[PDB]
RNA sequence: AGCCAGGAUGUUGGCUUAGAAGCAGCCAUCAUUUAAAGAAAGCGUAAUAGCUCACUGGUCGAGUCGGCCUGCGCGGAAGA
């Protein structure tokens, strides 16, 4: 998974969460869009 | 890269970048990328930021460049001790004061220009914003 | 009335029997034979004319052939023998390629009304004529 | 959605169609198709023109809002998805029976064809119309 | 709806001007005709939302000071160097 | 101007994979061609250059899961190809007068 | 905000006849039937088909959405 400094929503089904303080972008659609950090 | 066609002098003093900018109002286009940050845009950054903007709006639209370098910046060659004269002008820069309109654009939708100026801003070191030509 | 299964509105001039460069694999893409669009394709075509691209329903079943009700040619190609020029757009408002008149196009519009769906003819009129407007053609009202 | 002017506009427009209206019927296509749009509304074209309004907007504060000024008995028709069907040419025309027959003509459902108001009655299949 | 409440200034200069403009209010002035110029401070937010209409830079305004109403025009105006805010307005008397 | 072989390539694959074989079309220089169903089996008349045709057997072999089958024959010398018009040396030697031909070049 | 509904005939439209068929690029960006529907934002096709969103019904029943300005914080932040 990507761990970029910037984590904007790629697909439409991307959703921003902030688990354990660390911001993440979970995508229920495409597993490639899953990313951390930012 | 933008560069003066012949000048009175080849090298010039560093100088300070103090003060508010004069290019405050939008004067040509309907929009603009005003420079909030205090810096010194090099020629390569203007040509580069322009590319990543002239392409962003495709063949349509019209862009103005409100700044021009006209300040030669010298550099000392690597592994050379201090002294022995002023270095060699390696590149040209334009000093940028806060509130200094950089790029202007017309003939494009407000949102399209809104996206085009995000990319050119991405290319530029100084902090920027977005402005619109208010009638008087 | 069963929904979507295989019916597709695609074929060239109705005078071109058993096509392969135009349609070919497209009509015989399913289990239906290539022969089915020549022996049966002109069984209704001969009654009117030939050389006119007229769409027909192709609701394929497991019963070899299929049920169909032929419809109506597009206004676009109708505007060649009924427009003068065989061309069309490319330059819509950039130049006036051709022109007809509401007295003729409204006159042809109600002919296709067997396929068209409208509460009154006038509507179909401005509809089809506007279709003509898209071609760079401007109606001489 | 556009504000009060437009909602109220369409509603008062519906009220003007009751001023010169007559027989009406219900219809509830929870699973309708545009194919059926070209049956009852093509039938509208078979009657005269565009004027006929299925105006499916039975919000208790929308279509039922135009109810207190015209036909208050239709207030109980309000609940669930409902589309009122007014008429104008031919008093007590055949538009009513076409909902019952059309529903049996591949249309899933039709609000249990309870009908509306001419004798202030209820769900009643009636061929008893001026023919 | 062009009407703005605006008190009379007392301490003019770079000093009180900055204390004032850094208080959600900014200075301005009404001048024109034979009358001597009247220095007039007014609320920021309002006027900031007022320049959102072109009629603010053409149609006559009616600034209310000490009960007395002054019909005016926005002859001149100074934006902030870059921040979305005003700094000063020249209301030439109409 | 370069000219290359473009022999037709008929192929017979199961219809369920027949869409996937269409994906092979984009991956190959060969143009789409008329084809027809044959019971559960499906068939299509291809037409691709011999230079890339050799991998086509591997392609049908992979897409069909070994169920694939195909056949082809050379035809149509006309075709044209790119890019740079590369050519295979060389001619010629073992004959008199070639030195005069070398003289002609300069 | 979620919820089964709907989201059309020619448009195989002229285009360089190999296709561009709402969606490579063109320009046009029709108008009807209408509670609504862009001759279409995305996906998927050799191109279709197909799957979505715009939009609008109803179910539903009270506040909710998007910018601006700023305060203080999180990430970006790895060495013997």
């Amino acid at each position: 998974m990507k761990v970029r400094a910037s984590v904007k929503k790629l697909c439409r089904n991307c959703k921003i969460v902030k688990r354990d303080g660390v911001i993440r972008v979970i995508c229920s659609a495409e597993p490639k869009h899953k990313q951390r950090q930012g | 890269m933008l560069q003066p066609k012949r000048t009175k002098f080849r090298k010039m003093h560093k100088g300070r970048n103090r003060g508010l900018a004069q290019g405050t109002d939008v004067s040509f286009g309907s929009f603009g990328l005003k420079a909030v940050g205090r810096g010194r845009l090099t020629a390569r950054q203007i040509e580069a930021a322009r590319r990543a903007m002239t392409r962003a709006v495709k063949r349509q639209g019209k862009i103005w460049i409100r700044v021009f370098p006209d300040k030669p910046i010298t550099e000392k060659p690597l592994a050379v001790r201090m002294g022995k004269g002023k270095g060699n002008v390696e590149y040209w820069v334009a000093l940028i004061q806060p509130g200094k309109v950089l790029y202007e654009m017309d003939g494009v939708p407000e949102e399209l220009a809104r996206e085009a100026f995000k990319l050119a801003a991405a290319k530029l070191p100084i902090k920027t914003t977005f402005v619109t030509k208010t009638v008087m | 009335a069963k929904k979507v299964q295989a019916y597709v509105k695609l074929q060239v001039a109705a005078g071109m029997a058993n096509p392969s460069p135009p349609v070919g694999p497209a009509l015989g893409q399913q289990g239906v034979n290539i022969m089915e669009f020549c022996k049966a394709f002109n069984a209704k075509t001969d009654s009117i004319e030939k050389g006119l691209p007229i769409p027909v329903v192709i609701t394929v079943y497991a019963d070899r052939s299929f049920t169909f009700v032929t419809k109506t040619p597009p206004a676009a190609v109708l505007l060649k023998k009924a427009a003068g020029i065989k061309s069309g757009s490319g330059k819509p408002n950039k130049d006036k390629v051709g022109k007809i008149s509401r007295a003729q196009l409204q006159e042809i519009a109600q002919t296709k009304a067997a396929d068209m769906t409208g509460a009154d003819i006038e509507a179909m009129t401005r509809s089809i004529e506007g279709t003509a407007r898209s071609m760079g053609l401007v109606v001489e009202d | 959605m556009a504000l009060n002017l437009q909602d109220k506009q369409a509603i008062v427009a519906e009220v003007s169609e009751v001023a010169k209206g007559a027989l009406s019927a219900v219809v509830a296509d929870s699973r309708g198709v545009t194919v059926d749009k070209m049956t009852e509304l093509r039938k509208a074209g078979r009657e005269a023109g565009v004027y006929m309004r299925v105006v499916r907007n039975t919000l208790l504060r929308r279509a039922v809002e135009g109810t207190p000024f015209e036909c208050l008995k239709d207030a109980f028709v309000g609940p669930t998805l409902i589309a009122y069907s007014m008429e104008h040419p031919g008093a007590a025309a055949r538009l009513f029976k076409e909902f019952a027959k059309a529903n049996a003509k591949f249309e899933v459902k039709a609000a249990a064809f309870e009908g509306e108001l001419i004798p202030a009655s209820q769900i009643d299949r009636l061929a008893t119309l001026p023919t | 709806m062009f009407t703005i409440n605006a008190e009379v200034r007392k301490e003019q200069g770079k000093g009180a001007s900055r204390r004032l403009r850094a208080a959600n209010k900014f200075p301005a002035i009404i001048y024109g005709g034979k009358e001597a110029p009247l220095a007039i401070e007014l609320d920021h937010d309002k006027v900031m939302n007022m320049q959102a209409k072109a009629e603010f830079y053409s149609e006559v305004l009616t600034i209310v000071v000490d009960g007395k109403e002054i019909k005016v025009k926005a002859q001149d105006v100074q934006r902030h160097p870059y921040k979305p805010k005003l700094q000063h307005i020249d209301f030439v008397r109409a | 101007e370069l000219l290359e072989p473009y022999l037709s390539f008929k192929i017979y694959a199961p219809q369920e994979y027949l869409s996937r074989a269409y994906n092979d079309a984009p991956k190959y220089c060969a143009n789409i061609v008329d084809t027809q169903l044959k019971n559960n089996e499906v068939i299509l008349s291809g037409e691709i250059p011999a230079r890339c045709i050799q991998e086509y057997r591997s392609d049908l072999t992979f897409f069909t899961n070994g169920r694939s089958v195909c056949l082809t024959e050379l035809k149509g010398y006309h075709v044209t190809t790119g890019e740079p018009v590369c050519q295979p040396r060389r001619p010629n030697s073992r004959i008199d007068k070639v030195r005069y031909m070398f003289n002609k070049i300069t």
